[PDB]
């Protein structure tokens, strides 16, 4: 939440984007529609997998080691054994909230930047065509079907097309 | 018209997941994994480390000779299981710094006993008593000689072994602690005597203590327990005036994955690096909280029930 | 400065604002003025509360514990008591510097983080009519009373009332 | 064509603090907290814990029974706070596990005596020595039994005590080994008195060294003190001629929050759950830096003596 | 790769630029050249150079320690000495690893960080006299000379003198 | 035209360094550092710390005083060093906690013996063995006295040494084990005699066992070493009544940086802080991978081999 995307101008999450994690949906004169940006859902995807990767998956071997239970009260070798067992424990312990408070503050973070990579993507496509309300939405200030809106989705939209109308729609 | 809309968003789900963070506590996810173990199996696993069964004995009565034990006679294991059931129907003993003999006996993870020829001259070999009941009558520990008068007489025992092996030797012997003057009369024919094992870097001696004990097995006396550990180039000497419970050879001494744990849980037909007294465990998540004991490859121990890393970003409604 | 606001373009600290950690300071017709944002303040509070309570929590009991200090020498025994207390303390003083530093770091960027986000609100408030300098202020070519600041503070901002002025006064 | 400006910043203090991040050594931000409890109030606070002076007197002289300890019998603690003062006017003696047993008996917390009476039949019983001076006349260690030859002649001793009433006794017991052989047999009426306690699972031997020892409290003979633990349906078995130190009794063992602390601080009127040889300190920090030892819910000890976190944003001055 | 500048719309490293880590690339009627930004680059290696200084260079002084290699097994007393040995070692191992980690990943941040501030610098200074390709580059509407860059790249551009010759190549 | 061209770029190198992220495990970066030191110079550094090799001396040995040792005799060491070529020639001895004792004399870091006269009255000292040549004639260990009979007795031994100089002292004594009964009356004409050190806080006994061991050098017999430490302001008392290798004085004890390590490396003149037993290695990274056993400023053992830290930005060429 760095970047106040997911919890900032994106007030609310879509549960109908089931095909990803970030989308487009569009209103136009051809009604609306909803499409999934793969491209930020997988370079998040990744991340986290690699994270997991990190974390899951990576073993200890240690088969001969001290006693930890006792059934006879002995001394100083019994308490200094508790002693060493209940540091190991308690320091690795320290060590998993520590890693699961920092990976989990990174998850957020960087779905944060995903997001706000895609809205980034999509205002430098859009050139002077189009203005931010601050809601996560573009003002498309010409008419633009289903196929200009894929246009922008594919990465192949050319600002020029359109830009005059905008303008003359954004001014006057 | 002349106008179109273009919303940028992110997906939500019902099937919400709290985890932590480091400025918040409580924080909704679309997706989480678990990274402590909670749940066992609960019984141990036959693969991939060798599983010995004490059932009824423990690692220094097999080591010893319990009767009950000596089907463990020559077996190997890569983790020893001691019951709680587990009991003794041997001579009363004692062994000082048995934890150490244990860990010793463990860590190497072999019961291999090839027997020798000490000389024992002028004294009679294989004692019994009526607590070490093997076949029907009487014996004593299968691993330990019983040495007592031989025509009313204790001759004094000085006796070598070499160790002209490369693998170093382990020898268990004892000392014997009649409970009163009479008994100690009656099987050394001496007033009390002297043990001295030695070798070329070592040394250690025993002096018999006679006095009453309470009875196990009808039986006040008590034996003393011992280790030697002899290395290639080295010698084993013995050296007797009485009271001695001797060696019957070497005990091979090994360094690997071996141990030894005590558990109460059911042994089972599986595949699992991880094994607990609590019963074997999945090593996928990187900790657990089973049990502070764990043996081979073992997701490590941690005092918290759940520890959930996110695997999504946050989860906000509709 | 990992988004280059607080020690980037906002290159100053007003210690007149007593009353919130980040806000407005404007200036127009009927004179200037300053005042606070109190969402922004209030999420930078909540998430460095969220890090003291993440802090001290539960602390550890401990009530039968080894030796530490030793007034004859033994030997073997003492020495690993004394290194077992070492490892121990310098693995929890490393674990407190780290923790230390790494959170310091947090700290700065997410004040950081606020006001760029305060000031993107703003900007995406002002659509159109307003242009950025790149202090942190934003020139306003539409007459904004002590009433539309307001207004812009609040997220009661309708740029459509004032789109036509502030165009014609751009350009 | 009128024009007005809107600017965003943040606030800013005159001098403000100085903290460490992963980039900087120094960097001024607007406020922090101190993580590390440099300091202590300079008292052991007698709250929540139970807090026990030794002053003058040992854990294990307490045990044993100094006639300056006889104040701590049957008492209990939490935590047993010893003295860099506290000395021995007793019989000098000798525990060859000294540590072990004063670990065991903080760990019990508990110094609670229930008085046995073992058949100690032909032997001279509650022995005296000039060095332990009870109130004014000779005197011996309270828990402790000595016992001497009866008509010069000092019989065999076979004695046993079970434990059928469900919980662990621990027994103290020693040997005497006396200065001269003249002491030996003035005492004791033999050359050399062997020592056999044994239960069910453990055997203890004990034999006397009859010779001098440097003399404290004008004494050249010493004691060593043993203790054993018998558990329930187990049965005591001593076996002695001679230079047998007996127990008079069992001391109750107990699993609990229980431990020993050596500080030379006041115990003062406060309430803190973390307790520090310097005194007692609080646990408002996650770190210390006053001592290694510390006993209850205690802020953990490191080397840093300042460690300081940002609750405020960086502080750039207006100049 | 948070802010998406150095793997994102910047998709090109130069390795013609030697005197700095960031820089300009210009295209005007005298031609093109390029030139290097020494503050924010001083700031990266700055940021570098105190993670640097908080972990090489700091030395921990042990004399007298526990023995290590035991040439005899003794038992008990051996197997805690290698158990507190081992314990120590896996858990320092574990804090090098999450500090490598870590300071790579804050290290690629923080280099994210200083080409986005000097993006989002120069659109400032550059105001409405110029656009964003969303590759990196601004196209200019107005006549620059090699002043002109040099301007930007100083910190001396005026844009209210050529902000009327941008606006009528922008909007006409 | 008026149009012109302004990009903003990050420079690259032609070859980068790979490194890790918690995110990516490898991404590559145009510098980066090493943080683990894998190498050595194969050397250990008399700077600035103070070296002392053993060479065929260990530190036990040079304590006692064996013969070849003497060089070592009044010299101070921050670390002394043991050499795997150590070999003892004076008398077969055991020391009770030996691994203790080393430890002691390793802190300590002093071998200062100051010389004191006891009574030895009517007892004959400076007993000598064949095993124990010095000077191409039998002698003993330097800084231990062998008390014989004198006239075919042997009187009890009763003597007080106080200490009185404002620090601690460490006494080294023993306790000699003929290996036959004919031995234990040639020397000090006496079946069995006992040995007690004791000081105010302390009292060690020893009763000698006779019998046959190993023979080293032709000796079947053994001396086992003991050491007491008298603070300042108590006594040591030794009584005897035979077979006592008594102290020829006291040895100074002392706390400081000091210990010992084992290790095969040559001392040539450096300067390094940090001193391993593969030789000193530096300490500019913050871990190292060569040994855990370290001396000095050390950097911090793990078990990675190379961990890499980025001191530039992600590496994209063109
Ligand atoms: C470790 O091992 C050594 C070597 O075996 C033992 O040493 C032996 O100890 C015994 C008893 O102390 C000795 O036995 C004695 O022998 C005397 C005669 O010895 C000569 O003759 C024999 C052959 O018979 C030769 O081997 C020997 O070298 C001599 O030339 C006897 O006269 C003694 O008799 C006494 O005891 C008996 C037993 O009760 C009585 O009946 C007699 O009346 C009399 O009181 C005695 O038997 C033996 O000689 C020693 N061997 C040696 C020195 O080589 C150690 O005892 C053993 N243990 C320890 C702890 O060291
Ligand atoms: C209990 O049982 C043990 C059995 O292990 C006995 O221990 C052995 O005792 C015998 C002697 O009784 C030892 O044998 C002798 O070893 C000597 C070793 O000397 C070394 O040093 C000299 C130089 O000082 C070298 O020259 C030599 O090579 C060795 O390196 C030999 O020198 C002896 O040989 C000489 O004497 C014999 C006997 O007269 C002659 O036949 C030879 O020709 C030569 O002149 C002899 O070999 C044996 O080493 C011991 N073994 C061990 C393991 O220590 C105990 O003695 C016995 N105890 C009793 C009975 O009480
Ligand atoms: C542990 O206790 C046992 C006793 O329970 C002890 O063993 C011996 O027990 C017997 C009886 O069970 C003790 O009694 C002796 O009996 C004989 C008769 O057989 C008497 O001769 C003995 O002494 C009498 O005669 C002597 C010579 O005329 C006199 O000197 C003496 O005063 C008596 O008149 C004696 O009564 C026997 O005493 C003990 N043994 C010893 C050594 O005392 C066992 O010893 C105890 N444990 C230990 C470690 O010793
Ligand atoms: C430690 O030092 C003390 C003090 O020196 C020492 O105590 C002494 O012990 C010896 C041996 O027990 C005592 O000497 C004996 O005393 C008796 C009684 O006076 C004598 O009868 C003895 O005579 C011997 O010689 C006779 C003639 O050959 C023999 O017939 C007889 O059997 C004896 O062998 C002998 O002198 C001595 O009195 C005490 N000193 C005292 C009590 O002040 C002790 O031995 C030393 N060692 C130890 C281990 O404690
Ligand atoms: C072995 O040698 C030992 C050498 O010390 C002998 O010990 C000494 O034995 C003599 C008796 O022969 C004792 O003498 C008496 O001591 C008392 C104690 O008072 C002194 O000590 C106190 C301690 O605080 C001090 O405050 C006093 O001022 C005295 O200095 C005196 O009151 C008597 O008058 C008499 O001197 C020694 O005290 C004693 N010393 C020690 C250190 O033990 C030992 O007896 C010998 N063993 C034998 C011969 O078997
Ligand atoms: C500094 O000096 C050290 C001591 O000389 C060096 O330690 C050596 O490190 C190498 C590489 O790790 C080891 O070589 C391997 O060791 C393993 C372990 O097997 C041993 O332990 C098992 C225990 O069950 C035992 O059963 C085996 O018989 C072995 O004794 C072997 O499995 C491999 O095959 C391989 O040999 C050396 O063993 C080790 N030497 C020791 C510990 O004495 C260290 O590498 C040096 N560092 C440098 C030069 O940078
Ligand atoms: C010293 O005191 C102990 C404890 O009172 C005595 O031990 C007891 O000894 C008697 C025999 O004298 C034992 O009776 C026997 O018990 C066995 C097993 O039940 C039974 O099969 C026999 O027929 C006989 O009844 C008794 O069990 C035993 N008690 C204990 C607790 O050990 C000891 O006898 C006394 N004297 C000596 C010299 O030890
Ligand atoms: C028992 O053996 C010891 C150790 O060898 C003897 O002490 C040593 O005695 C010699 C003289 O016999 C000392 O050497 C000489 O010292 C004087 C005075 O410093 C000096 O002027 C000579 O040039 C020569 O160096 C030697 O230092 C000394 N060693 C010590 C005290 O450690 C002792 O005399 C022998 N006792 C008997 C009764 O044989
Ligand atoms: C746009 O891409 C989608 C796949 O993401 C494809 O199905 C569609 O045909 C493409 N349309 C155009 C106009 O490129
Ligand atoms: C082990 O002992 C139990 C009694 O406790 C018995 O039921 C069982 O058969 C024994 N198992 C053996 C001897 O294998
Ligand atoms: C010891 O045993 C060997 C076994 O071959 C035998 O030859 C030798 O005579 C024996 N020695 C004695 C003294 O019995
Ligand atoms: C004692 O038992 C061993 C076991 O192998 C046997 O070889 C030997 O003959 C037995 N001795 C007897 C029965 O006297
Ligand atoms: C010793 O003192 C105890 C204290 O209760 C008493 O029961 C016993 O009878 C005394 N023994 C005597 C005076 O012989
Ligand atoms: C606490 O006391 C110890 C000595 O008992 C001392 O070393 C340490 O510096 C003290 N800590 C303080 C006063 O903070
Ligand atoms: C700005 O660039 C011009 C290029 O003509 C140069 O003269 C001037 O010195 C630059 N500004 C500064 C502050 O150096
Ligand atoms: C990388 O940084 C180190 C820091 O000491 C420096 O020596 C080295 O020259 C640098 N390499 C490059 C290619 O800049
Ligand atoms: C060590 O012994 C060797 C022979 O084994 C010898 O050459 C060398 O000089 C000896 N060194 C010392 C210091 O005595
Ligand atoms: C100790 O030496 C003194 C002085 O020579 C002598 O008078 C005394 O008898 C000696 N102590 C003995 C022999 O026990
Ligand atoms: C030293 O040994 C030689 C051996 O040849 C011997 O002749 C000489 O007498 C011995 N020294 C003395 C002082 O006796």
């Amino acid at each position: 939440g760095i970047f106040g995307a997911i919890a900032g101008f994106i007030e609310n999450g879509w549960e109908g984007m089931v095909d990803g994690w970030y989308g487009f949906r569009h209103q136009n004169s051809e009604g609306r529609g909803q499409a999934a940006d793969l491209k930020s859902t997988q370079a998040a995807i990744d991340q986290i997998n690699g994270k997991l990767n990190r974390l899951i998956g990576k073993t200890n071997e240690k088969f001969h080691q001290i006693e930890k239970e006792f059934s006879e009260v002995e001394g100083r070798i019994q308490d200094l054994e508790k002693y060493v067992e209940d540091t190991k424990i308690d320091l690795w312990s320290y060590n998993a909230e520590l890693l699961v408070a920092l990976e989990n503050q990174h998850t957020i973070d960087l779905t944060d930047s995903e997001m706000n990579k895609l809205f980034e993507k999509t205002k430098k496509q859009l050139r002077e065509n189009a203005e931010d309300m601050g809601n996560g939405c573009f003002k498309i200030y010409h008419k633009c079907d289903n196929a200009c809106i894929g246009s922008i989705r594919n990465g192949t939209y050319d600002h020029n097309v359109y830009r005059d109308e905008a303008l003359n729609n954004r001014f006057q | 018209n002349s106008t179109a809309t273009l919303c940028l968003g992110h997906h939500a789900v019902p099937n919400g997941t709290i985890v932590k963070t480091i400025t918040n506590d409580r924080i909704e996810v679309t997706n989480a994994t678990e990274l402590v173990q909670n749940s066992s199996i609960g019984e141990i696993c036959d693969s991939p480390h060798q599983i010995l069964d004490g059932e009824n004995c423990t690692l220094i009565d097999a080591l010893l000779g319990d009767p009950q034990c000596d089907g463990f006679q020559n077996k190997k294991w890569d983790l020893f299981v001691e019951r709680s059931k587990a009991y003794s129907n041997c001579y009363p003993y004692d062994v000082p710094d048995y934890a150490s003999l244990r860990s010793l006996v463990a860590s190497s993870g072999t019961l291999e006993f090839n027997n020798e020829s000490f000389n024992w001259t002028g004294v009679t070999q294989n004692g019994t008593s009526s607590a070490c009941i093997r076949r029907s009558n009487s014996s004593f520990f299968s691993r330990l000689n019983w040495l007592t008068h031989l025509n009313y007489k204790y001759p004094a025992l000085n006796v070598t072994m070499p160790n002209n092996e490369q693998f170093d030797k382990l020898y268990i012997w004892g000392v014997h602690h009649p409970g009163t003057d009479k008994d100690q009369i009656f099987l050394y024919a001496q007033s009390s005597g002297r043990i001295t094992v030695s070798t070329k870097r070592s040394q250690q001696a025993v002096i018999p203590n006679i006095g009453s004990r309470p009875r196990i097995r009808d039986i006040p006396s008590r034996i003393s327990i011992y280790w030697t550990i002899v290395k290639p180039g080295d010698i084993l000497l013995i050296n007797s005036t009485g009271n001695l419970i001797a060696p019957r050879g070497y005990f091979k001494i090994r360094s690997g994955k071996s141990s030894i744990m005590r558990s109460d849980a059911p042994i089972g037909k599986c595949k699992s690096e991880c094994i607990t007294p609590n019963g074997s465990i999945p090593n996928d998540k990187p900790f657990q909280n089973v049990n502070r004991i764990t043996y081979g490859a073992c997701p490590r121990y941690v005092k918290q029930s759940t520890l959930k890393l996110a695997t999504g970003m946050r989860n906000v409604p509709e």
